[PDB]
């Protein structure tokens, strides 16, 4: 239900699942290959959004 | 006197191997078939050459076989632009007249090559080198003279362009000298006394631990609740570090009419 | 050598000579072209050459080097390999000992200094 | 892209998987670089060896014959 | 908890190699196929053991 009522609940969602190579992250991370992640890691859908257009503060 | 036969026929023992890369049944059975029989077949073919015989490639089917080119996006167009794309397609389409010509050498490499001098500019070359390390420099004008006069110009100017470019060529194995012996920050006064008595294999995956969580079990024991404790742990080292960012600096790209720098791309977009 | 999974493809390019080949990255489709199942990496397909290399080994591996390795997809996987390390060596040559061959050098076409212009 | 096998072998894919996030994945590509001038150095500092010891001469005047090969035309 | 084994680290005190667990643990993501978990997950479930390719039996002989 607040995943539902939210606004950007699903825009978060569908930026990360349309982001090409986050999927081919969390492919290599269902198949054993994952590691830590560095603050400009943990932004790569932020910046996949900004190259969009969106508005993004705090990358 | 029997003929020679390569290292090749000790591999197969045959000089009727019925090797066909199409794997469709017919083909593959017709193939044992025929390879079964092909001490007593009038119609058998050898794939394995002799010094007596010579051979046949692979088989496709009835044609023959030669690989996928190796993918060139060069190609030259004809009625309109066709965006030719080698990595969008398997195997690359055939050649229409009036769609598209492919770059030349199917299968071709990159080498360099030298042209041979001629044989009398040669001989002068010898004569002069001859005579420098028997009499010396100073007494090889008459034979420094024929080299100038016998050999043809394009040689003079082959012979002047190679001391040029064996002069390029020997400051760019310098610096990478320079810059290979120069000593780093991390090993100031660090001799070979220094060095760990290891060798390659103590840097692999038996001996040093790559750096992914998954690569040995190390961490298969680990519950949520101790996740959540690592949590509070890394964010307190954090209370220390966060003090110091980078400024932001100018864009040196922000003119669009002028030439931008080809600096290092972003992680991500 | 190539310090990166990506590079450009002008700085590969000719200047002054006619552009007959190129440096392309690897053709992944061909790695979908091995009918067995194995496990491949997302982090190990760009950089240069490689992925042949383990599509070679894959090869290998499930077939051995007789009478069954001999298929369109095992084939194209090693001779892709043989001529991309063959074709990266010359280009890496090339770019070490003949910089001033390709697009974006500075030395291709030299801008003159200031003092040669007479001014 | 030369000195595949040994650029290859240095970042660890023989025994081990690279970091599958490009931070650090594109930080190990560039801490070779000080391995490969090195390498590539060493391997020019081999000393000389007689150039007659598996090749004749080619400039020798005894093969201005410019012999043919004789064939048989089967 | 930390299990030890062949592989070791490559840091020289004990709180730098403490601190490199703990930023590796920190991003560890539990994925269980078992129901009523706080991890839970049937499908996108993540593997534990990392996968190697070298050259086979059949490949080396
Ligand atoms: C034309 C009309 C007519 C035909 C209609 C046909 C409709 C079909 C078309 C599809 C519709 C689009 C919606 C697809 C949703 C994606 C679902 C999916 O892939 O599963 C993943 C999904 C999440 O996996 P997970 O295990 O939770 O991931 C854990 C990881 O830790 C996760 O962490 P991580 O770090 O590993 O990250 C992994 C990464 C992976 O990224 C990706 O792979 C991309 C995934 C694509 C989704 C991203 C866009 C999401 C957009 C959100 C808005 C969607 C609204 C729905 C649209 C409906 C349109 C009307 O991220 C994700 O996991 C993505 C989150 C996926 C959540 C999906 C949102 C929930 C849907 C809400 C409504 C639920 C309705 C269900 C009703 C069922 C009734 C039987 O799995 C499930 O949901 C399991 C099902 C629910 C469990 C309850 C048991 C139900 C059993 C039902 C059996 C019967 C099935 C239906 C039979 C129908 C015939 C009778």
């Amino acid at each position: 239900m607040a995943f539902l009522s939210g606004s950007a609940t699903y825009d978060q969602l569908a930026d990360y699942a349309s982001y090409n190579h986050a999927m081919d992250v969390n492919q290599d991370q269902q198949a054993g290959l994952d590691s830590w992640m560095s603050e400009k890691d943990k932004n790569m859908v932020k910046y996949y959004q900004r190259s969009l257009g969106k508005k993004v503060e705090g990358i | 006197k029997a003929p020679g036969q390569i290292y090749a026929y000790d591999i197969h023992n045959t000089h009727y191997p019925y090797v066909n890369i199409k794997q469709d049944s017919q083909t593959q059975l017709l193939a044992s078939f025929r390879r079964s029989i092909a001490s007593i077949n009038p119609f058998s073919y050898r794939q394995v050459p002799s010094q007596d015989r010579a051979a046949f490639g692979l088989r496709w089917g009835n044609a023959w076989y030669a690989p996928n080119p190796y993918p060139n996006g060069i190609h030259f167009d004809r009625v309109f632009p066709t965006h030719y794309d080698p990595l969008a397609e398997t195997n690359r389409t055939k050649a229409n007249l009036q769609l598209i010509k492919y770059a030349p050498g199917n299968y071709s490499t990159l080498v360099v090559t030298s042209e041979k001098l001629p044989r009398p500019c040669i001989r002068t070359i010898q004569n002069y080198r001859r005579c420098q390390m028997v009499n010396g420099t100073e007494k090889c004008n008459s034979e420094a003279q024929d080299i100038l006069a016998i050999c043809p110009n394009w040689a003079l100017d082959h012979m002047k362009e190679k001391v040029r470019f064996y002069t390029k060529a020997l400051a760019i194995n310098n610096q990478t000298y320079i810059r290979a012996m120069q000593v780093e920050e991390y090993n100031q006064g660090r001799t070979v006394a220094d060095v760990a008595p290891k060798t390659w294999i103590h840097g692999t995956r038996q001996h040093l631990r790559p750096d992914t969580m998954w690569a040995d079990d190390r961490y298969t024991n680990i519950t949520q609740t101790e996740i959540n404790e690592a949590i509070k742990r890394v964010e307190a080292r954090k209370a220390r570090e966060h003090e110091k960012k980078p400024v932001e600096q100018a864009n040196v790209n922000a003119n669009t009419g002028e030439q931008p720098v080809r600096v290092e791309k972003s992680l991500y977009p | 050598t190539i310090f990166a999974e990506t590079w450009e493809a002008s700085e590969y390019q000719y200047r002054n000579k006619a552009n007959l080949k190129t440096l392309p990255v690897n053709h992944l489709g061909k790695l979908a072209e091995l009918k067995f199942d194995f496990v491949e990496y997302k982090a190990h397909q760009l950089i240069a050459c490689h992925l042949y290399e383990r599509m070679t080994i894959h090869c290998m591996n499930q077939y051995g080097l007789f009478k069954d390795f001999y298929r369109p997809e095992c084939l194209d996987a090693q001779y892709y390999f043989k001529t991309c390390v063959e074709l990266n060596a010359a280009y890496g040559i090339q770019k070490k000992f003949f910089p001033e061959h390709f697009v974006g050098s500075p030395y291709a076409r030299p801008v003159p200094q200031f003092q040669q212009l007479g001014l | 892209m030369d000195n595949y096998f040994t650029a290859i072998t240095l970042l660890g894919l023989r025994d081990q998987n690279l970091p599958p996030f490009k931070d650090a994945r594109l930080q190990r590509y560039k801490s070779i670089k000080k391995m490969i001038d090195l390498i590539e150095t060493t391997t020019k500092l081999a000393p000389p060896m007689p150039v007659e010891l598996f090749m004749l001469n080619p400039t020798d005047p005894e093969w201005d014959d410019d012999m043919t090969y004789p064939t048989i035309t089967h | 908890p930390v299990k030890e084994g062949q592989a070791k680290l490559w840091f020289s005190t004990k709180e730098e190699a403490d601190a490199y667990d703990d930023k590796m643990i920190s991003n560890i993501e539990l994925k269980s196929q078992d129901y009523e978990d706080e991890n839970f997950s049937p499908v996108f479930n993540r593997k534990t053991q990392e996968y190697f390719l070298e050259p086979s039996e059949k490949f080396k002989s």
